RNA sequence: AGGGGAUCGAAGAUGAUCAGAUACCGUCGUAGUCUUAACCAUAAACUAUGCCGACUAGGGAUCGGGUGGUGUUUUUUUAAUGACCCACUCGGCACCUUACGAGAAAUCAAAGUCUUUGGGUUCUGGGGGGAGUAUGGUCGCAAGGCUGAAACUUAAAGGAAUUG
RNA sequence: GGUCGGAUUUCCAACGGGGCCUUUCCUUCUGGCUAACCUUGAGUCCUUGUGGCUCUUGGCGAACCAGGACUUUUACUUUGAAAAAAUUAGAGUGUUCAAAGCAGGCGUAUUGCUCGAAUAUAUUAGCAUGGAAUAAUAGAAUAGGACG
RNA sequence: AGGAUAGUGGCCUACCAUGGUUUCAACGGGUAACGGGGAAUAAGGGUUCGAUUCCGGAGAGGGAGCCUGAGAAACGGCUACC
């Protein structure tokens, strides 16, 4: 594991083996949609909606209680992204350690881990060109890459 | 050993397992219906809540996040499941 | 198509010997010659109704399909009225029991009654010499989905 | 494992995996190069004739002390002077000098045989008559 | 990473076998793997296996019997004519009177004996005696 | 190339030693040793052990994290906490015993699951020299790096262990 | 079983198949040889285990020839044809044996008969043919979706 | 589009377009290389050879050109240089 180091970690998360859980839950399929709809309104992504409904509400995975995923609900209520959330943060990270390069020139370890970051950008782009999430021909270009984070 | 019963093992190996190395893996993470002494209000929280919970009325704190178990507030009574 | 200067070389484009009679008026009032490609294959509504001339085409021109009849992916369509297609295949090595890839870059005309881009997966014919490399024709185009219609961005 | 791909399409990663090895083979590296044919002094034939230049006595090596009686002979065909032994219990007065002589290898494709530097050919034939038969008295050498 | 689930699961057989354990645990249990134990368990190489079904992949546990002295994948899963299908028992086997090679042809997962009366052939699997 | 230049110190001076010492030893001592901006890209760069994945043995430790406690602790001498003790667990640096296995052996929990030979893949080697040389190409301001033979010569070279 | 361990059978064991049913594909008109007949106005006598039942009025014909309301793509694998001859493996054949060769053998030699000169393999490519395990490929996600 | 051929064809001519091949090895260099049937060795897998009795190709010193002829760029045909 863990394609850019030596880490061979696992520390997952087990879903249950019930997929129509967890037989306590009384709140109204509809009123999870809904209260996931002002939540993407409110302007979070689905992993932190996610985190946020399984806290303050007993939704423990939003998949099995309601009849689809959190990104798949978002995009058929038209609140998708331009980009996909784990891109648009892999992007976030390079611009972050792009300019701190640009006043430590010297931090070669922080140039090494561009790279790094650089080209898991480049594989995940790769995957979303060939599946058609992303439009052809969509580049990571380092040099408009603090306009698409803003 | 050398002739182990893999199908029907004991409660006890499987609560000394790791979660990801039992039988048929599952959390072992559960929920809390939690009272704060402001309100009659119950509210769901996650055991691993890794946030900042706060009730409805007395919208303060009423779980504090930690790097396992959410540590809930002194000033608070919970239920289990 | 239909529009778009059919006739603009310095030679009148028409196909021989077909009597464009200018005396009667009939309800059609043009003749145009078609015909079947034979072997299954269909002469497309595009050809039927063409106004292009294509003297190379095998249902509004002179050539026949006779032969080998293959298909590929259309890789290159830079070139006027044809285009190259690729045939990848693989070649067993005995010594080995094992396989290469293997691919052929194929020339092959392609008929206005045809519409293609790199990627789609065409049908050919085997016909006379066409140029100096071309020894096939375009007969069917069997995109059904294109791909090409499904990765716009959306809204 | 075994640190070669195993896979049905990896056909040609191991034909040019091989061939690339093969290279370290001797046999097939001359073979391939031509080098009996280009840099060698016959031309991959098993005999060849020689003109005699001199007659001079090597040293044989350790741990055996002796003189082996070979000529340096200079070869018709392409113009390369070379040694050749001459194998019998004298001999070595049926060889004069500015004769015509057959030459053939020792056995060891090179590699000097025995003793003997810097030799790999001997003597068949001298003045168009076997070695053999003269040491023998079957035939004679021509006066020429 | 995991490229051939088979070779994992008769591995851990045969590693079990060789330690003399009466069971053994495979994961992730391929149905490939299901019908390849099917076939052992005919011949009676192994005895009653039994799949857990988590929701993820599975999982088997086979009650061995020792009577099993290996099972392996032959990687790649070669193309075998029928008259191939002779030259891989005489490698493959220890004696031309018992043994199997196990074929995936277009009929199913099958030994070569089996697939010698139905006169099919296809891809080679592995191998068990 | 500029800055810095305490100490130690390729070169060197010099006192010894010696048969000679331009070596070891001693007194100093330039370049270096440090830094900035560029070069070079090599080390016994080593665990002389490619990377990923599964299984196969018996322990006590230890680093980080998490869980639990008819547990202790200085505070409230009966509250969080923190620090300890005990029991698991995941990941890590490793250790000790034994090899059932492997190896030519030294030895190895991998160097095992190998003539009962196939989990995926990259690189490397084909007796010792000549030789990491010639030549051609390429990179460097150089030093040199990368790639890289042949002619010819040879019956050995080499690894591990035993006895003297 | 009058049939001297010797030469089986719809009682059957196991093999390799086909068709049909269980929610089970075979997309669709074009014409009739009247679906392996889901119709017995009539009726064929072998004198009581059980496979040789007639002229059958139609009555819903996919076991069939091209116009397309006819086409996911392969890889793989089975079978078939071609892969010149000779050579190779190999049947027959007292060249006296043999290498060989494709001849030879048999009559009373009364004036004649006859066997042969097989076979198998010969890859990779191309063509049909049966399979749909293994391996890859495509579809309905803003329905521009199928069904009449 | 035209010419040429027995005929398709950049075979050639004129106009117009900027295309075509390639790390799945184009292009270039070598071949002491004519290709195949086949020969040796060969448990299997394989290694090497095939100028040579059959097929196909090319050539008649090397090029170029041509008449006669169904058919030749012929060579025990012709024209030219070396």
């Amino acid at each position: 594991g863990r394609m850019h180091s030596a880490g061979k970690g696992i520390s997952s998360s087990a879903i249950p083996y019930s997929r129509n859980a967890p037989a306590w839950f009384k709140l109204s399929s509809e009123s999870v949609i809904e209260q996931i709809v002002k939540y993407a309104r409110k302007g979070l992504t689905p992993s932190q909606i996610g985190v946020l409904l399984r806290d303050a509400h007993g939704v423990t995975q939003a998949r099995v209680i309601t009849g689809n995923k959190i990104m798949r609900i978002l995009k058929s209520n038209g609140l998708a992204p331009e980009i996909p959330e784990d891109l648009y943060y892999l992007i976030k990270k390079a611009v972050s350690v792009r300019k701190h390069l640009e006043r430590n020139r010297k931090d070669k370890d922080a140039k090494f881990r561009l790279i790094l970051i650089e080209s898991r950008i480049h594989r995940l782009a790769r995957y979303y060109r060939t599946v058609a999430v992303l439009p052809p021909n969509w580049k990571y270009e380092s040099a408009t890459a603090s306009a698409l984070v803003n | 050993v050398l002739v182990q019963d893999l199908l029907h093992p004991t409660a006890a190996s499987e609560a000394r397992k790791h979660k990801l190395k039992t039988l048929v893996q599952g959390p072992r993470s559960y929920f809390l219906d939690v009272k704060c002494p402001g309100c009659l209000n119950i509210t769901t929280v996650f055991s691993h809540a890794q946030t900042a919970v706060t009730c409805e009325s007395c919208s303060t704190i009423l779980c504090t996040p930690t790097g396992g178990k959410a540590k809930l507030s002194e000033g608070t009574s919970f239920r289990r499941k | 198509s239909t529009e778009l200067t059919v006739q603009s070389e310095r030679a009148f484009q028409k196909q021989p010997h077909i009597f464009n009679n200018p005396k009667v008026k009939t309800s059609k009032r043009t003749k145009r010659w078609y015909k079947n490609a034979g072997l299954g294959f269909k002469t497309p509504k595009t050809a039927i109704e063409g106004s292009y001339i294509d003297k190379k085409c095998p249902f509004t021109g002179l050539v026949s399909i006779r032969g080998k009849i293959l298909t590929g992916t259309v890789v290159s369509t830079k070139m006027h009225r044809t285009i190259v297609i690729r045939r990848a295949y693989l070649h067993y090595i005995p010594k080995y029991n094992r396989y290469e890839k293997r691919h052929k870059n194929v020339p092959v005309h392609v008929s206005p009654a045809f519409r293609v881009q790199v990627g789609d997966i065409v049908t050919v014919g085997q016909c006379r010499p066409i140029s100096k490399t071309v020894r096939f024709n375009v007969v069917k185009v069997s995109a059904a989905a294109g791909k090409a219609n499904k990765q716009f961005a959306k809204f | 494992g075994k640190g070669k791909p195993r896979g049905l399409n990896s056909a040609r990663k191991l034909r040019v995996h091989r061939r690339n090895n093969r290279w370290a083979e001797n046999n097939y590296k001359k073979r391939l190069l031509g080098t009996a044919f280009k840099s060698s002094p016959f031309g991959g034939s098993s005999h060849a004739k020689g003109i005699v230049l001199e007659k001079l006595g090597i040293e044989s090596k350790q741990p055996n002390s002796a003189i082996r009686k070979c000529v340096r002979v200079q070869l018709i065909k392409n113009g390369k002077k070379v040694t050749a032994f001459v194998p019998n219990d004298g001999c070595l007065n049926f060889v004069d000098e500015n004769d015509e002589v057959l030459l053939a290898g020792f056995g060891r494709k090179g590699k000097a045989k025995g003793d003997i530097p810097g030799v790999r050919f001997k003597v068949v034939k001298v003045s168009g008559v076997s070695l053999l038969a003269l040491w023998k008295e079957k035939k004679e050498k021509p006066r020429s | 990473t995991r490229s051939s689930v088979l070779a994992d699961a008769l591995n851990a057989i045969n590693n079990a076998e060789k330690t003399g354990k009466r069971q053994v645990l495979i994961r992730p249990s391929s149905k490939v793997i299901i019908k390849f134990l099917q076939v052992m368990q005919k011949h009676g190489y192994i005895g009653e296996f039994e799949y857990i079904d988590d929701h993820r992949s599975g999982k088997i546990v086979v009650q061995l019997n020792g009577r099993l002295n290996k099972c392996g994948v032959i990687s790649p899963r070669f193309n075998v004519k029928i008259g191939d299908i002779e030259k891989w028992t005489a490698n493959l086997l220890p004696a031309r009177q018992f043994g199997y090679v196990i074929l995936t042809t277009s009929a199913g997962i099958m030994d070569h004996e089996e697939a010698r009366r139905k006169h099919v052939s296809g891809k080679i699997l592995g191998f068990v005696y």
